[PDB]
């Protein structure tokens, strides 16, 4: 068989965990408990900022950028995941540096989302500055009756490569 | 501690002074003769140093005298016509110095006082740049001095006085210096990457005895002469790390990867062989034996001028001097610690507050898992909009732009807010006016603001997002215009009430029958009553009737209000259209399949182009002269091809937006119609614009037909269908382009009908 | 495909000022090596001009009398970022034939 | 003379290769994007780069005649003077001859093709 084989090294790795268990199994418990309470922080801050891409109120986005040149195609891919309930008021809100990018729709409606199929929505990003600046971009999916993103994602735009 | 430099007698050498190479000296300058060496340093801000160190402590700084000039390339060698006794030579830019550190003694550790006598000095004409110093010749016991310039010359003094001195043949910066005595030749690095070794006779009789076309400048040079048996000289480059002969070629060379600040070759162990040490511009220390890394350490600073020596009984002590003033010497580090987690059962983790932390961030996020006004004002006069923003916290980074459809154009789109005290109101104001000839859909039009909020958690601000639409006026794209008898259709609306005079519904039109034209030439007729209590909707294009019918029902409706009766419908008991709302989804889709067509052949002409392209490329990197056999012409005319091709997409393209724009009208139109063929709330109403009127813009990946196929096809499956053998054969649902529109016509009529027998929409 | 799933930055289509490189007479600056070789260094790795650092390396190696490796090796990176292999390979070879360094070895690999 | 033109036509020649084939990845981009606008753009630039092209390759290949023209008077030289004389006294001149050009040592060069 391919069964390992085993080095100095880890009998001596052995060795110590035999004559120092108990300090090994402290202190990674309380490295476990410090994980779990800076997880949930930033699971917390994620919620607040609401960042995630795929946050009941079921959706998932995720935005691709394809392209070199000054002019880039950005298309969101947006997906309704629920058994069987679609979801007729969203709205999408793009948020640019007005100086280096020229988005000719920065808010559009999108359409019913039907359970199960990815609808791409996309548009056209276009290069402003001179000299290559890339800036992020972000995008938020919210509904039309209320103020605070459904969701949000986020994109690198890549450099421009003008003329 | 495991490569490390672990520490010894360290200190930091000044108020922000800077050192060079020469700086460091280590030798016995004292002249005691025990070996116990003693560190020198000088910097060009004055101030030269001499320290005994013991393993911080005040008595080791034997002297901290201060020179007016600056001080390069402090050197200890029998510097005096007349003793073999060490003495201290300190080269000021236009100076030479040899003193003299005499230490007498007192009965206590501090009685002891270090006196420099001026044993001799030298005007230089020339700026000096730094010094070798060796017996030149055959001399022994002497310690002659050949000093640089910055502009090439080379000076030497035979310990008295000015011996001689010989310009460098073409240099322009000043490299580093050094003197081998095995071959008795003055080593230098021009600045043409030239290592050039000059015998010391024939610069004396003024040339080049030989050179080596290294590929840098080197920043020192070495010759070191412990071994008589293999002589070697060592330069450092600022990319490289040569051995020569003393033929001149090299002997070996290392390709450093680091960048080189100095290096020293010291005392050997093998046979022949010689161990080095250099230190990088990382904080590194490297020790090879000539080209084979044997050690390396992570040194304080970034070593300028390293030495090693027999420091108080300790032999082989390594001394590094920095350029802004640190000083250290050190011993390697060879104990390989155990990497384990320290025990401290002293500190414990804080189970309280670390778990009222936790109990607040569990508690938000299974809670989760269960500020700006905006209006806008419309001129009664293209039209100028004003929006007024308020908010009621200090908001950031505010944007607002509108959108109101494709023909109508704003004068402004975007505005920028910075931030913003409470309670402060801002007004934009822009105009929006028709361009283009067909009228848009709907003359509605939205704003939108996204701001931020700044908070502790997030002192960038969580992004908020709030809108308002306003409604534009019929007088912005349409005039009164003359009526006609007949059209080729037209629609009814019977409400249960009089015939309203159209000159009170549409006041702005100055009869009981008004005409309309829009800006595009395009006319339609309204026809109030006499008899009956219907209005009529007439033109030729089915697109017309949309704007004048959605302005009459709200007319209607207002005026209606305006008088206080409160019971009103807009029935409209008849069938609904279903056919000359069929003809433009047709054309659409005609129009989307010609553009799919005019792409895969434009794909087809690319290739061609570049093929050709290539071809031709291949024909120009060959050198030797052929024939083009034409490849120009066929290249041309698939260029010619590819930009007609160009041309038509383009064409294509607008005529399609033209379409997709006219159907959005016929959709709102025929949306409107089923709604008041049937008793449809604003719940139902709202799912069907939400199905049929999907975008306003066709994409190579998402257009109209499939989006609202599939919205059809998925509310007739959960709401208007029980069979479900229907439900999997036709009533299925995808995201691809079709190759026909039957199946979206089909579900048209079959949505129309299963809602006549009774049918009613849902959701869930 | 991602423009980060090839190469370990994003793809490329392609892969006041001290001195403007159209004011200095090349022809001159050649003669002296001193100026010739700082000067070739800057013009490629700072300005990024292969055709005129190009113009330089060959005036100068036509000065040396093409007895110097390193203006072989220049000119052959000169090339090599051109496009021109062969005509790279044979400048390398050469100047291995001058003088074995381990920068040319590496530049034939 | 022509050694040098040829080196520098090469050189502007692959410079314009590469904005070539740049062009050629950047205008498909354009077309895959469907911006029509920079694709026309592209196709205009490659027209224009290709133009000059032609007009640096016709240069060039007039110069590469007139190069491989005078390296064949060149050798015709060589073999005339070798082929004066009879025997060994031949092939000496050719050897000397070669080692004439490779030094550049014309006067010398032509010392041999006189007298031998």
């Amino acid at each position: 068989l391919n069964v390992p084989r085993k080095t100095r090294l880890y009998v001596d790795q052995t060795l110590r965990e035999r004559e120092a268990g108990t300090a090994m199994h402290r202190t990674f418990q309380a490295d476990l408990y410090l994980l779990r309470l800076r997880a949930a922080r930033a699971y917390v801050q994620a919620l607040e900022s609401s960042l995630s891409p795929v946050s009941r109120e079921p959706l998932k986005l995720h935005a691709v950028v394809q392209g070199l040149g000054p002019t880039f195609k950005l298309t969101l891919h947006l997906q309704n995941t629920s058994t069987a309930r679609p979801i007729l008021g969203l709205v999408v809100c793009f948020l640019y540096n007005e100086v280096l990018y020229a988005l000719p729709r920065a808010f559009f409606k999108v359409p019913l989302l039907v359970p199960g199929l990815n609808y791409p929505l996309e548009t056209f990003v276009k290069s402003l500055s001179d000299k290559g600046i890339s800036d992020i971009i972000k995008v938020l999916v919210l509904r039309e009756g209320q103020s605070t993103p459904l969701l949000s994602a986020h994109i690198n735009m890549p450099m421009s490569e003008g003329l | 501690s495991l490569f490390k430099a672990r520490d010894w007698w360290s200190t930091v050498l000044g108020d922000k002074e800077e050192f060079d190479q020469g700086c460091l000296c280590l030798a016995d300058v004292d002249n005691t003769g025990n070996g116990q060496d003693k560190i020198i340093v000088g910097s060009f801000m004055g101030y030269l140093r001499i320290f005994n160190p013991h393993p911080a402590q005040a008595e080791d700084l034997l002297l901290e005298v201060h020179l007016r000039d600056p001080i390069l390339q402090v050197e200890v060698g029998k510097f005096v016509s007349g003793t073999e006794m060490l003495h201290l030579a300190v080269l000021h830019s236009r100076k030479l110095c040899v003193y003299s550190v005499s230490g007498t003694l007192g009965n206590v550790e501090h009685g002891n006082q270090y006196q420099i006598k001026l044993m001799y000095e030298h005007n230089l004409q020339r700026t000096a740049c730094n010094m070798t110093y060796g017996s030149f010749g055959g001399v022994k016991g002497r310690d002659l001095i050949c000093i640089q310039s910055v502009d090439g010359m080379l000076m030497v003094f035979e310990q008295e006085s000015y011996a001689f001195g010989r310009f460098l043949p073409g240099s322009l910066l000043p490299g580093p210096l050094a003197y081998s005595s095995r071959t008795d030749s003055f080593i230098t690095v021009s600045s043409c990457h030239q290592v050039e070794s000059y015998k010391y006779q024939v610069l004396a009789f003024a040339v080049v005895d030989w050179t080596l076309n290294i590929g840098e400048q080197a920043i020192d040079i070495c010759i070191v002469s412990f071994i008589q048996s293999a002589s070697s000289v060592f330069v450092l480059g600022e990319r490289n790390f040569f051995c020569l002969k003393d033929n001149g070629q090299i002997q070996f060379m290392k390709k450093l990867d680091y960048s080189p600040s100095c290096f020293l070759p010291y005392c050997s162990v093998s046979e022949g062989t010689i161990n080095t040490l250099i230190g990088n511009h990382n904080n590194m220390l490297h020790i090879y034996q000539d080209v084979t890394l044997k050690w390396a350490t992570q040194l304080p600073h970034v070593p300028v001028a390293v030495r090693v020596g027999c420091l108080h009984d300790l032999k082989g002590v390594i001394v590094t001097l920095s350029d802004d003033g640190h000083l250290q010497c050190s011993y390697l580090g060879t104990d390989p610690s155990l990497f384990q987690a320290p025990k401290v059962e002293s500190r414990e983790l804080n189970y309280d507050e670390l778990d009222m932390e936790l109990k607040e961030l569990q508690k938000v996020i299974k809670n989760v898992n269960k500020d700006l006004k905006v209006s806008a004002m419309v001129s009664p006069n293209s039209v100028t909009v004003k929006v007024t923003l308020k908010n009621r916290v200090a908001l950031q980074k505010i944007k607002l732009s509108i959108y109101v459809q494709p023909p109508l154009v704003l004068t402004g789109d975007q505005f920028t807010f910075e931030f913003m005290a409470p309670e402060m109101t801002r007004t934009v104001g822009f105009s929006v006016y028709l361009k283009g000839s067909y009228s848009p859909p709907e003359l509605e039009g939205n704003a939108v603001v996204s701001y931020s909020r700044p908070t502790e958690r997030n002192p960038d601000g969580i992004p908020r997002v709030s809108q308002c639409k306003f409604r534009l006026p019929l007088k912005l794209v349409c005039l009164p215009g003359q009526p006609s008898k007949t059209a080729s259709h037209k629609l009814t609306i019977d409400t249960n009430k009089s015939p309203v005079s159209l000159l009170s519904l549409f006041p702005g039109f100055a009869v009981n029958v008004m005409g309309f034209r829009f800006l595009g030439g395009s006319q339609v007729t309204l026809l109030a009553s006499k008899t009956s209590q219907r209005y009529r909707i007439q033109s030729e294009q089915f697109e017309d009737l949309w704007l004048i019918t959605n302005e009459l029902i709200i007319r209607l409706q207002e005026y209606f209000e305006k008088q206080g009766i409160k019971d009103f419908t807009c029935s409209f008991s008849g069938s609904v259209p279903l056919e000359e709302y069929f003809e433009l989804i047709d054309h659409h889709f005609e129009l989307r399949i010609n553009g799919e067509k005019l792409e895969e052949l434009l794909s087809e002409r690319a290739v061609q182009f570049r093929a050709i392209q290539r071809r031709l490329l291949t024909r120009f990197k060959d050198k030797t002269p052929a024939p083009l056999q034409h490849l120009d012409t066929l290249l041309d005319g698939t260029y010619k091809q590819v930009i007609a091709l160009a041309d038509a997409v383009e064409e294509n393209q607008d005529n399609l937006f033209q379409s997709f724009t006219r159907l959005k009208s016929a959709t709102h139109l025929v949306i409107l119609l089923i709604g008041l063929w049937q008793k449809l709330s604003a719940d139902q109403i709202a799912i069907l614009e939400a199905a049929f009127l999907p975008l306003q813009q066709d994409t190579q990946e998402l257009g109209w037909e499939e989006t609202v196929d599939a919205a059809l096809s998925h509310l007739l499956k959960t709401c208007l269908s029980k069979s479900s053998k229907e439900q999997a054969l036709n009533l299925n649902s995808q995201l691809g382009i079709p190759k026909d529109t039957s199946q979206l016509k089909k579900h048209i009529t079959l949505f129309c009908d299963r809602l006549a027998k009774g049918g009613r929409l849902c959701l869930s | 495909t991602p423009r980060t799933a090839y190469t370990a930055r994003p793809i490329a289509s392609s892969s006041g000022p001290f001195i403007n490189l159209s004011r200095l007479n090349l022809a001159k600056y050649a003669q002296k090596p001193k100026l010739a070789k700082a000067l070739f260094e800057y013009i490629f790795h700072h300005e990024n001009d292969v055709k005129t650092a190009l113009d330089l390396a060959a005036l100068s190696t036509e000065h040396s009398q093409y007895k110097d490796w390193w203006w072989k090796v220049q000119i052959g990176k000169c090339y090599y970022r051109l496009g021109l292999y062969r005509e790279a390979e044979k400048q390398f070879k050469s100047a291995l034939k001058q003088q074995e360094m381990v920068d040319t070895f590496l530049y034939l690999a | 003379e022509y050694h040098s033109v040829h080196q520098k036509l090469s050189a502007d020649m692959a410079d314009n290769s590469n904005l070539i084939r740049s062009l050629l990845v950047q205008a498909e981009d354009a077309r895959l994007m469907r911006d029509m606008k920079t694709m026309k753009n592209r196709y205009k630039e490659l027209y224009d780069l290709n133009k000059d092209l032609l007009n640096g390759y016709k240069i060039r290949c007039n110069n590469h005649t007139e190069l491989l023209g005078s390296l064949k008077a060149v050798n015709q030289a060589i073999q005339r003077a070798g082929h004066l004389r009879v025997g060994k006294p031949k092939n000496q001149v050719i050897t000397a001859c070669r080692d004439a050009i490779r030094s550049n040592n014309i006067n010398m060069l032509f010392r041999i093709m006189r007298v031998g």
